[PDB]
């Protein structure tokens, strides 16, 4: 029912920057837990 | 490889080739074996595997 | 040495073989054997015998 006649030349993907540098840089070891909780520790490290 | 023939082998785990992304599965594409019109296979969707992350 | 040969060997016990430091497991070093690329092992860390605790 319409005539007119079309061509689709180019289609983009406009992104933003993001780069995970903090996470690439020191999380470098992970540790997936199946308990509840997790526990760090701390020693003074002090000796007269 | 500089040695006389350059053929390498491997093992795959069954568990790495799956669906992608988990996708449900479909008619042509089943459980990341892909079949053609027959009953013929034509390409393995196999995954890499890291067990801590990445 | 002076003798015939020069080479020796040394057994190493398993349980040296660990990450230094005791740090957890990275990508390219799991459970102190470095690996490449491929899943072919490049160098490995090796602990020190300390018979004493300290």
């Amino acid at each position: 029912s319409m005539y007119t006649t079309a061509q689709l030349l180019a289609a983009n993907e406009q992104k933003f920057k993001f780069d995970p540098l903090f996470l690439r840089l020191f999380f470098r070891e992970s540790y997936p837990f199946t308990t509840e909780k997790v526990y760090l520790s701390q020693i003074p490290g002090l000796v007269n | 490889s500089s040695r006389l023939f350059r053929t390498q082998f491997r093992m795959v785990s069954p568990k790495r080739i799956s669906n992608p992304n988990n996708t449900g599965d479909s008619r042509n594409c089943r459980a990341g074996v892909q079949i053609n019109d027959s009953g013929a296979a034509l390409g393995y969707y196999v995954s890499e595997d890291g067990y801590p992350g990445w």
